[PDB]
């Protein structure tokens, strides 16, 4: 209530001195009135912390901030300590929010709370400080200080932009998505160690493009525009090549569609959707194994490799298995299963002859190392009541002489039923985290 | 991870997909029943409307095809928001393009134009605009192609500014359509203006087909002025982008690039490895290889003989 | 059969060729010295002139690109900026 009293005292003093003492004594008197009162006010507001500068900003009193900015702008050295205490409160709020002790925090909620704080402070700045440059500089400098306290801060930003880009379920429209990306890059502007930032973003690009599609297909053009306007001739160039591969994949997709329409000498003339990428920008996905391929897909693969080496000549292709998917038509109804280019070989061998075991699939397959078990256990171990590959020796650990069978599982009446055992939790575990660091 | 989409809806959707091969009569009704039993939008119903559009276009059924496309356009805005919904209609737009009912093509285009405008999805609205712009560009139509460019440029206008940093994708899409357009009339004054406006504000993405066209325009402009290095450096990239894409202009600009490499008095074999053999032993390209081979050996008599021979 | 494959969405990767038989800056060979060095001996000290590889997978002599990189910087076979990815073969 003092700020209303001093403002009234100033108003009545200037009115009296300009009317009862015309245009004679107005300047020296008002100067004294502002000086000692504002010095009292500055000491009053900061240390009070009861409707004080910390408190009146914590509860969100828009009028109190507004009337104080218009009062402390008259006397010098007022906005200096005003921003100093505002920065100190932001430091205290930042430390209580960027606190690392304690495991079990949701990273998406952490950025959301941080971004809500940024929006709240921006709203206060616009409503009260009248977009003062000094206040903007102090909060910008402060945001550079309390954010880089952890070496994982760019990593947390990268996963958040991955969470916001994986699906736009929150904010189906585009107007707030544009603002949420603009605030994200503004937060990224006052951040150091940019090398680690994209190194996870590039990993997130691999994680979001090497899995099921239909995430945005349009918002990718927006990210790169923001990266182009933020960075220069750097890892954004790595993101450039990532985009070229998608362009080549679809151009070859329609180009292969025309050639499968021609037929005539088509060996494996079945439904194919083949994608073409470049190794220069996609990071190491895996060891790119060299397992076997079923005969019908083999003819399909032989067409594309022959075709891609004829009309796209000059470059040879390499075969790999730790990528892609398929739709296995099973057969009382005909329900198509799903295999992520992992169980194609094992199930194809079952079609040739049932009653196999671990020895059969490791001796007549040229199968890679332990990664086989993870692909193999995806159908038997840790399965709900939708098992498509059952065994007699029911156990957790994997044996050698154990027979595989098949169950109807009418509960999984889903026509195009899929076994999505992979991508259970995309969480960027430590072993890849340390090596990429 | 997993997520229950729906048990029954997927079943009848694919059951009717087995029925489209089996006398599509009463398969549309079964598809319609799936849509009615879906109620709110429907992911399986989105592909079902896509399949119905594909089936109806086979047996020349346009009236409800576009009416259900309007339902498909509305389905884009709510459930399948960004997703492959643009890939679905791009395939739908390419599938309509199969026939030659160009009146129905642009009725289908124009209905698409206003629907995407509603969702503020002008993001999907330029994609239809550029495909119509490229189609008009191929058939040398400029009456409505210009109107597309003006609307896209107005959408690119940030009120005070006429070009946006984030919308630089549309600047190149506008410029690329304008580049080949003014190539037809040989407008050097506009061609340089397009390239200059391009270079600075465009840079958001080097789309391979568009980037090669932009560089091909720059190489022509630079070599028409006299800058050998700049004219070099443009086809020096246009050949790269064309190779990745596969457009027939791969060899067309390569001939220009090889001549450009000669003009700068370069002492390095341009055919060495990127041309390799498919672009080093192509019949007319191989004739160009003999020229630069004579250029290296300074065989004036042999060079002139090849010039007169070919 | 009991299980039949209907659809497949394999991803095909590719890499450029190099045609390692002669570099394009000096036209002598991928190995066996360059135009700025001629002979093996005469102050070579185990021949400090090797093959350099770029990100675009092209190969030339170290000295040849060094004279190239001082004037221009654009890898005369492509339009990549010619990063440095290897030294020697
Ligand atoms: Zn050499
Ligand atoms: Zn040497
Ligand atoms: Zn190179």
């Amino acid at each position: 209530v003092y700020i209303k009293k001093v403002e009234a005292r100033i108003n009545e003093e200037i009115e009296r001195v300009m009317h009862c003492l015309d245009k004679s004594t107005e300047e020296p008197i008002v100067k004294v009135v502002e000086r000692e009162l504002i010095s009292k006010h500055m000491k009053t507001i900061v240390e009070m912390e009861n409707s004080g500068l910390v408190h009146m900003l914590k509860n969100g009193k828009t009028e109190d901030l507004g009337c104080m900015y218009k009062l402390f702008s008259r006397v010098p050295n007022g906005l200096k300590t005003m921003c100093e205490c505002m920065s100190s409160y932001l430091r205290e709020q930042g430390k209580a929010l960027v606190s690392e002790e304690g495991e079990g925090k949701n990273p998406v909620d952490y950025i959301q709370g941080l971004l809500d704080l940024k929006s709240r402070f921006d709203r206060f700045l616009l409503e009260s400080f009248n977009n003062d440059r000094l206040f903007k500089q102090t909060i910008a400098g402060d945001f550079e200080y309390f954010l880089n306290l952890n070496s994982r801060s760019p990593e947390y930003l990268s996963l958040f932009i991955d969470d916001k880009l994986k699906k736009g379920v929150k904010g189906l429209t585009e107007q707030e998505v544009e603002t949420i990306l603009d605030k994200a890059m503004v937060l990224f502007r006052f951040m150091q160690e940019k090398d680690v930032f994209e190194r996870y973003y590039k990993q997130h690009l691999a994680r979001r493009l090497l899995t099921n599609k239909s995430v945005s297909d349009d918002s990718e053009k927006n990210m790169i525009s923001k990266l182009k306007t933020e960075c220069g001739c750097q890892f954004t160039s790595k993101l450039e090549g990532m985009f070229r591969d998608m362009s080549i994949s679809n151009t070859t997709m329609d180009e292969f569609r025309q050639h499968l329409q021609a037929t005539g000498v088509s060996l494996g003339g079945v439904d194919l959707t083949v994608r073409v990428l470049t190794t220069g920008y996609w990071p190491t996905q895996s060891a790119t194994p060299k397992c076997n391929i079923p005969p019908a897909p083999r003819h399909a693969f032989e067409i594309f490799r022959r075709f891609y080496l004829a009309k796209h000549s000059g470059r040879q292709l390499t075969l790999q298995h730790h990528m892609g998917s398929a739709d296995l038509n099973a057969t009382t109804r005909k329900h198509i299963l799903q295999v992520s280019t992992f169980q194609m070989t094992i199930l194809m061998l079952f079609n040739n002859r049932e009653k196999y075991t671990f020895e059969e699939i490791q001796q007549e397959t040229d199968i890679p190392e332990r990664e086989l078990v993870r692909a193999l256990q995806s159908l038997a171990c840790g399965k709900p009541t939708q098992r498509v590959l059952t065994k007699e020796p029911k156990s957790k650990e994997i044996e050698n002489g154990h027979i595989f069978t098949v169950n109807d599982q009418f509960t999984s009446k889903l026509h195009r039923v899929k076994i999505q055992t992979v991508a259970a939790k995309q969480g960027e575990s430590d072993p890849e985290r340390k090596e990429t660091r | 991870s997993n997520s229950e989409p729906n048990v029954d809806l997927e079943n009848q959707y694919y059951n009717s997909k087995a029925l489209k091969e089996d006398d599509p009569k009463a398969a549309l009704s079964s598809f319609q029943k799936v849509l009615e039993l879906e109620g709110e939008k429907g992911e399986w119903g989105f592909k079902a409307l896509k399949q119905m559009i594909k089936i109806n276009f086979k047996l020349t059924n346009f009236p409800e095809m576009m009416n259900r496309y309007k339902q498909l356009l509305t389905y884009i805005r709510s459930a399948v928001t960004r997703n492959y919904s643009e890939k679905s209609i791009n395939s739908i737009l390419d599938y309509i393009s199969t026939s030659k009912q160009m009146d129905l093509l642009q009725e289908f285009y124009e209905t698409t134009l206003e629907a995407l405008k509603d969702a503020k999805n002008d993001r999907l609205w330029f994609k239809t605009n550029t495909k119509l712009g490229k189609l008009y560009l191929e058939r040398e139509e400029y009456g409505k192609l210009q109107k597309i460019l003006r609307q896209l440029h107005q959408s690119c206008q940030t009120d005070d500014g006429e070009d946006d940093l984030k919308k630089g994708t549309q600047l190149l899409e506008i410029y690329a359509l304008e580049i080949q357009m003014y190539t037809a009339q040989k407008n050097n004054k506009k061609l340089k203006a397009l390239y200059e406006q391009s270079l600075h504000i465009k840079s958001a993405i080097p789309h391979p087909l568009i980037m090669g066209v932009i560089r091909e325009c720059g190489g022509k402009m630079h070599l028409r002025e006299g800058e050998f290095e700049k004219a070099h450096t443009d086809f020096f990239e246009a050949f790269k982008n064309y190779d990745e894409s596969g457009s027939p202009r791969r060899t067309t600009c390569l001939k220009y690039l090889v001549l450009a490499n000669m003009l700068m008095k370069s002492g390095i074999n341009p055919f060495d490895s990127q041309e390799a053999k498919p672009y080093k032993n192509d019949p007319e390209i191989l004739a160009m290889t003999n020229l630069v081979s004579a250029y290296q050996n300074n065989d004036i008599t042999e060079f002139e003989k090849i010039l007169k021979t070919n | 059969k009991r299980f039949e494959v209907k659809k497949w969405n394999a991803v095909a990767l590719w890499a450029w060729d190099i045609v390692v038989d002669n570099c394009a800056i000096c036209r002598n060979h991928i190995m066996d010295l360059c135009i700025e060095c001629q002979a093996n001996q005469a102050s070579a000290t185990s021949e400090e002139c090797t093959v350099a590889w770029g990100v675009c997978n092209h190969a030339f002599h170290f000295h040849c690109i060094s004279r190239w990189l001082k004037t221009r910087q654009v890898c005369p076979l492509d339009n990549r900026e010619w990063e440095f990815q290897k030294y020697g073969h």
